[PDB]
């Protein structure tokens, strides 16, 4: 899981 | 009473007040600045974060994103897609080429206005998401990487590691890149510093007019709206001032300087765009405060691997008279988006 934009 | 207006407020600490990073959040809560849903705060002129900038030519940009926009009348759709990777060095040039370089303007408002007029036009490209810290490993104050906020909880005691969230991001903008409107993950705070370059221009709307958004956003787009309940966490969604205004939403518009810090508040939407070649840094971070929120947060369904905190950590140390209630389904609290956290008892 990770920050997108 | 505290910022009645709810407009974004600006502050200007002492580097001695800015030593205490927890601190200085909880005192410009204690001054209302949390009911605009995003504030400013701006750095001693003594504080640098790095010495220099231009020793950062080679460093990579994995994943550039070009953003195709499709819409009209104030609504529009974007859509991200990936491109091959390149360096700050090719970024550059190619944002401060003629063919993506900002056009001529004598002030804001017309900068703003060809922004709305032509943003499904000439799609940029954003050399968002990329990991990394340009921090100093000594500046120790408002540092980034490391805040030392209760957030760390996930790491130093779940062993969780979420990019971007608990770790820094940076962002290489050229002119007419966007983010859409959206609140954190987690509906976190988040903490953004413009390193060099042109400026970033933000739009907010208050936490506490946030779900007056959300139903407008869902009026437009039904469709959306049936397969996520979360769908602006999507980050395609672009609505004007106009139809903001159009609609009744109340919102308050800042622009974000080289050298400044913008600080976005649990449930606050906000939008926005660069001006031209830039770079910022960001990641999320929490306080006392935000636990409600955490509890509370409506979370994307549609797409797997979203980010997903789990609150219990923070229930159990901070809430533990209503741990047992909590984890049985029943607690009923409301949040009251106008209070400060408890951490400002001192400055009231
Ligand atoms: O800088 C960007 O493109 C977007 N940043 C944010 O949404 C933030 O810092 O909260
Ligand atoms: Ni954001
Ligand atoms: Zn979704």
């Amino acid at each position: 899981a990770r920050k997108s934009a | 009473t505290l910022n009645p207006s709810a407009r974004i407020m600006t502050f200007y600490p002492t580097m001695e007040e800015f030593r205490n990073f927890s601190r200085y959040i909880a005192y410009i809560e204690s001054q209302g600045a949390h009911r605009a849903g995003l504030a400013k705060v701006v750095p001693p002129k003594e504080w640098k974060p790095r010495a220099s900038y231009d020793d950062i030519d080679d460093l990579v940009i994995p994943a550039p994103i070009q953003q195709l926009v499709t819409g009209q009348s104030g609504l529009f759709t974007q859509y991200n897609i990936q491109k091959k990777a390149m360096t700050v060095r090719e970024f550059r040039k190619i944002a401060n080429s003629d063919k993506y370089c900002t056009p001529r303007y004598s002030e804001f408002e017309e900068l703003e206005r060809k922004y709305w007029k032509n943003l499904t036009f000439n799609p940029p490209i954003y050399g968002a998401d990329v990991n990394g810290t340009l921090y100093e490993k000594h500046v120790d104050e408002w540092n980034i990487g490391r805040l030392r906020t209760i957030l760390d909880l996930v790491e130093k005691e779940s062993g969780i590691t979420i990019e971007g969230v608990n770790t820094p991001y940076l962002y290489f903008g050229m002119w007419k890149t966007s983010f859409a409107w959206h609140t954190e993950d987690m509906d976190l705070y988040s903490i953004n510093y413009l390193h060099f370059g042109e400026p970033k221009s933000w739009y907010s709307v208050p936490p506490e007019h946030g779900k007056r958004l959300e139903r407008l956003a869902k009026g437009f787009f039904p469709g959306s709206a049936q397969s996520c309940e979360a769908f602006l966490r999507h980050k395609m969604t672009l609505i004007s001032p106009l139809m903001l205004k159009k609609y009744g939403i109340p919102f308050d518009k800042v622009t974000q300087e080289a050298g400044e810090f913008m600080i976005t508040f649990p449930y606050g939407y906000h939008a926005g765009f660069n001006h031209g070649f830039n770079c910022a840094e960001s990641t999320n971070f929490a306080t006392r405060r935000w636990i409600e929120y955490g509890k509370q947060a409506v979370l994307c369904s549609c797409r797997k691997d979203m980010v997903k905190i789990s609150m219990d950590v923070f229930v159990r140390k901070f809430q533990p008279e209503r741990y047992k209630l909590w984890k049985a389904g029943k607690d009923n609290t409301v949040i009251d988006h106008t209070l400060p956290t408890p951490e400002a008892a001192e400055f009231l």
